């Protein structure tokens, strides 16, 4: 219907910029710093490997069938070529995980020669580990003493090496492997060689692992079906050993050819052949069960650091199973969790059962007719169904480190990342997460795939990864990564939202970075950007990124100077946008750093006259950013802005101007840079300096993912307006109970000035003459909050608005000097803040507020009416009056946007039609006294015509001016000094007071409806300030205030 | 710097 004009649907300063209770973010503030946890410098190298092998062929040591070792037969080669064999099969066994790592072997050897080993790989690799690994097979058990059993030369006897010993010869960075019955013995031993304490875990201190193959009191397995080397073979060949303990078991055997596991095809690298992909599987399988069962320290230490540690442990988990299954249970020295029966040996029992079955005829011939295993499809599934449901911090998604697996592989390659993105989309702790899989190294090397199919995917992982830790910086430049994002800069690849994420990555790339800002310079990421410079959030971005670059780099200044950066970055100071037009004050901002000129002074000085034109701008954003450039061009030019401000107390006297301007802005964030930008000078060593922070800001943008209830309370406050706006019509009103139903004790000593009643909830506001606001409940009879509407000593209070009335109300506070102050939660006990503050007129100021057209009228004794965009937070226009005279009185129409009246000092009258070529409409006098005109507003309907017009001489005079000049109707509220006028904004009914303490509300039509007489309570005969007669919206109930100090209310019963 | 081998 027609009476949406009376419902707007404009919301303004409901903006990000413009948040509320917990982040002050909005701006003032420096962004979050982080302090990481995922970080490790020290890939550790494990650089030599001593092997000792104590087993006697055919002589079995006295605590005792299998006797496999190193996949040979010991008794077939004889004894001496047999043990030989055995240490070079388990060398190169042990050699295929960790190929740069010297191996020396030890076969049946003295103490003597265990110490010289040792002694040489300590000395070999000096801070890089030493693997030591023993097999005490033909030997006895280690002791509780803590003891290991070697030689003597003649093989006469066992002799004991204590492990005491063994700890002296290696030291610190070493690993052990304990492939021997009752090898806990030895890590019990370990464990109390050393000084309780040194930590903060269970019981460790040094940088000693140990794995070890069974219990105390547990014997290695005897039956055929196992080797004598099966922790070993576990350890260091578990594919040979996962599928040849996999027939003999689950199957039940007699119907797969086992001996064709030894002549499975391809080698353990090629992910295409079906032996490599069993290897990949493997290691994905058993890679995501460490990570789903191992907190993220313990994890990263064993599974991340080393290759041969991270191997050693993922076989381990194999060993965890099949030991199991022989009467054994092995341990590590960090100790981890069960691992056996994991829901994941179950997709690799799978995998290794369709491998087995295809192996019998890849056999027959090499057809390669090899079908990729459906594992790691099936597994991206999985992620995806985690990725709809319960995806929280709901416990974490588990197929992470497979997701890893897939980035290695072209084949899945695109879904990986897309799901991974996906995946860092959700939050912080989601990239926190996928850091500590391992992404970051792999993600970054697909900076290097030129693949268009990926780029776009690649742009977005960055983004995230970057928004959550800045110092990625310096791993991205080094390896050339900044090229991959400007490409993207000048690709041909659409979408400019993209585009953004590569201008904040390589904003990122160079923040406080002169590698990354030389690096990107050499790329000419000035001509790229500025070649764009010709989306908000773009346009934004492009600012951001080249205002880092030139940051406290002057050869990147001097080249901007030279591409004319200047004259393309000015006209974005005019944007609608505040995050522009203040991210655009950073970029002229950081460009920066008698008579004479030299290029720059040209440039420098037509900087800073931009940067000045924008002093006075709307958004606080924005002047937060031009009262830091200023302070950086305050701090090069002292000399001279101390001398322009002697006289005071070509361009410097203009910065101090704009110095002394900030000094006194409304928000108060703004006024206290602007003090700082003043002691710089000297009024009242670079660390002084205020820092810009609207980078800081914008960066919160990525780092955030990439509602009903809105609609409720919105139609609920529709609904109850366009039913009461009928019913203020509609119903015959009647005459003014005189009994009011408050008369609140304010408690100003002047009295009250300016009153607002709220449409949809029982409540006043009041202002006193210094701008206190109280907020008092008329039903509740209390106080829910009390104000300083500034703390300026100089004080006018001019006007009280809401602004939002249909979705939580600001207040809008405007003062006599102009200023203007919004403020959230204005109804809540003491939590108000200050959401704008900007000085319209640029005094006895005016103003009014239409939601409509979300436009703030503001004038006073001025020649002009100012024009504010509040969506935009602009001066749009400045519209001279004509009048030679002061504008007393402003109303702006609720339902037609862009119409404005307004009442002058000479008494005279004009409408405006601010949206038009001509302003003016017309312009016209209506009551004849020479009396300014006190009040006025746009009549209670949907036409242009006007009750307006309460003179100070005391004659209300009614006009419709789309037929007539002179008055529809005069009423003579009172001989003389008439002190306030209200209108109500829907009901046919006005009302007036005068300064002989009188109050007369009027019908539309002329009637009295009720006199009231504000009684003084004690003798000063001063009720002569009747200022604040206001109407309630929806409602008809008035408000009174005066010179005394009480805020009466009234009602028609 | 990773422990897995990349192909590309």
């Amino acid at each position: 219907a027609t009476s949406m004009a009376y419902l707007p649907q404009t919301i303004v300063l409901c903006e990000l910029r413009h948040d509320a209770s917990e982040a002050s973010a909005p701006l003032g503030t420096s962004e979050i710093v982080l302090v990481p946890k995922w970080r490790l410098k020290e890939r550790m190298k494990t650089g030599c490997v001593a092997l000792v092998l104590c087993l006697n062929i055919t002589v079995d040591p006295p605590d005792v069938c299998a006797r496999i070792e190193a996949w040979i037969d010991p008794f077939s080669m004889a004894p001496p070529k047999a043990l030989e064999t055995i240490g070079k099969n388990l060398s190169t066994q042990y050699e295929r995980w960790q190929p740069r790592a010297r191996y020396k072997v030890q076969l049946d050897p003295t103490v003597d020669e265990v110490r010289k080993l040792c002694l040489t790989c300590r000395k070999y690799a000096k801070t890089e580990r030493v693997l030591f690994h023993y097999n005490g097979h033909g030997v006895p058990k280690p002791t509780a003493n803590g003891e290991i059993w070697v030689f003597n030369k003649s093989y006469t006897q066992y002799i004991p090496l204590p492990i005491s010993e063994l700890d002296s010869w290696l030291k610190t960075p070493s690993i052990y492997v304990f492939d021997c019955s009752a090898a806990r013995m030895i890590l019990n031993a370990f464990a109390e060689l050393h000084d309780w304490g040194s930590s903060g875990s269970s019981g460790s201190s040094r940088d000693c692992i140990l794995l070890a193959a069974c219990d105390v009191h547990e014997t290695l397995p005897q039956s055929v079906e196992f080797p004598a080397d099966v922790f070993t073979s576990c350890l260091t060949t578990p594919i040979k050993m996962a599928l040849k303990w996999f027939c003999r078991r689950s199957l039940l055997k007699e119907i797969i050819d086992e001996s064709l596991i030894d002549r499975i095809p391809g080698r353990q690298n090629d992910r295409k052949t079906l032996l490599g992909e069993l290897n990949w599987i493997f290691t994905a399988v058993t890679d995501t069960i460490a990570w789903n069962v191992l907190p993220h320290e313990l994890f990263q230490r064993l599974f991340r650091q080393d290759l041969l540690v991270a191997s050693l442990f993922r076989n381990f988990l194999l060993a965890e199973r099949i030991m199991r299954s022989a009467n054994c249970n092995p341990i590590s020295h960090p100790m981890l969790p069960p691992t056996h029966q994991h829901h994941m040996w179950d997709a690799w029992d799978m995998a290794a059962e369709i491998c087995l079955s295809q192996l019998p005829q890849l056999v027959l011939d090499p057809s390669t007719e090899f079908q990729p295993s459906p594992f790691f499809t099936e597994q991206l599934t999985a992620f995806e169904v985690w990725l709809d449901h319960g995806s929280e911090h709901k416990k974490p998604p588990e197929q992470l480190p497979i997701v890893l697996q897939v980035l290695l592989s072209q084949c899945h390659r695109f879904r990986a990342l897309v799901l991974l993105g996906r995946f860092l989309d959700m939050g912080s702790w989601a990239v926190d997460l996928a850091l500590s899989v391992g992404i970051f190294p792999y993600v970054l090397k697909l900076l290097q795939t030129t693949t268009n199919e990926l780029r776009q995917i690649l742009v977005f992982i960055w983004t995230k990864i970057l928004a959550l830790d800045k110092s990625c910086q310096i791993d991205l430049v080094k390896d050339g990564g900044h090229t991959y994002f400007i490409r993207f800069l000048d690709s041909s690849g659409a979408f400019p939202e993209q585009r953004a994420m590569a201008a904040f990555v390589l904003a990122v790339i160079v923040d406080g970075h002169r590698r990354g800002q030389e690096a990107c310079l050499e790329a000419n990421l000035i001509g790229v950007c500025l070649g764009h410079l010709e989306e908000p959030l773009f346009l934004q971005w492009l600012c951001l990124c080249l205002g880092k670059l030139w940051e406290d780099f002057m050869e990147a200044q001097i080249m901007g100077r030279e591409a004319n950066a200047f004259e393309k970055l000015a006209p974005l100071l005019s944007e609608p946008q505040p995050e522009v037009r203040a991210a655009a004050v950073f970029a002229l901002g950081t460009l920066l750093d008698e008579f004479d000129d030299d290029e720059k002074i040209r440039a420098e000085d037509a900087i800073i006259k931009s940067l000045l034109d924008v002093v006075s701008d709307g958004s606080p954003l924005v002047r937060a950013e031009v009262a830091v450039a200023l302070a950086r061009f305050a701090f090069g030019h002292k000399q001279h802005l101390k001398l322009a401000a002697a006289s005071y107390w070509a361009v410097y006297s203009q910065c101090v101007r704009a110095m002394f301007a900030l000094a006194k802005d409304p928000s108060p964030r703004i006024a206290s840079l602007g003090r700082r930008v003043l002691s710089i000078i000297g009024i009242e060593e670079r660390s002084l300096l205020p820092l810009s922070t609207i980078y800081g800001w914008s960066c919160g943008h990525f780092s955030k993912p990439l509602s009903q209830e809105i609609a409720a309370k919105r139609e609920e406050k529709e609904k109850f307006a366009l039913e009461h706006i009928a019913k203020c019509q509609h119903s015959s009103i009647s005459k003014l109970n005189n009994n009011p139903i408050a008369n609140w004790d304010t408690r100003f000593e002047t009295g009250t000035k300016t009153a607002l009643l709220h449409p949809f909830s029982p409540i006043v506001v009041a202002a006193d003459e210094n701008e206190r606001i109280r907020v008092w409940n008329y039903e509740e009879a209390t106080l829910l909050n009390g104000f300083d509407n500034h703390d300026f000593p100089d004080k006018g209070i001019s006007k009280l608005c809401l602004i939002n009335e249909l979705d939580d109300s600001l207040l809008l506070v405007a003062s006599c000097d102009g200023s203007v102050r919004i403020w959230k939660n204005y109804a809540t006990k003491g939590k108000q803040k200050l959401v704008t503050g900007f000085s319209s007129i640029q005094l006895n100021a005016v103003v009014d507020w239409q939601q409509q057209s979300g436009y703030l009228y503001a004038s006073g004794e001025t020649s002009t009416v100012t024009l504010w965009d509040l969506e935009k937070e602009q001066l749009v226009r400045s519209v001279p009056s004509e009048s030679e005279c002061g504008v007393t009185a402003l109303s702006a129409s609720q339902v037609h946007g862009g119409q404005l009246a307004a009442g002058f000092a000479d008494g005279s009258l004009r409408l405006y039609d601010v949206r038009s070529p001509e302003p003016l409409v017309c312009a016209t006098r209506p009551h004849q006294k020479v009396e300014r005109v006190v009040g006025l507003s746009f009549q209670p309907g949907l036409d242009p015509a006007k009750v307006v017009s309460a003179s100070q001489a005391g004659d209300i005079q009614f006009l419709d001016l789309r037929t007539t000049r002179d008055t529809y109707l005069t009423i003579d509220a009172h001989r003389g000094s008439l002190t306030a006028l209200a209108v109500h904004r829907h009901a046919p009914i006005i009302a007036s007071g005068s300064a002989k303490q009188l109050i007369k509300v009027f019908s539309l039509q002329g009637e009295q409806l009720g006199i009231i007489r504000y009684y003084p309570s004690f003798m000063a005969q001063k009720i002569g300030s009747v200022s604040c007669l206001t109407f309630h919206p929806y409602q008809v109930l008035l408000a009174a205030g005066a010179a005394d100090s009480f805020v009466s209310i009234y009602t028609h019963d | 710097a990773g422990v897995f081998d990349i192909d590309l």
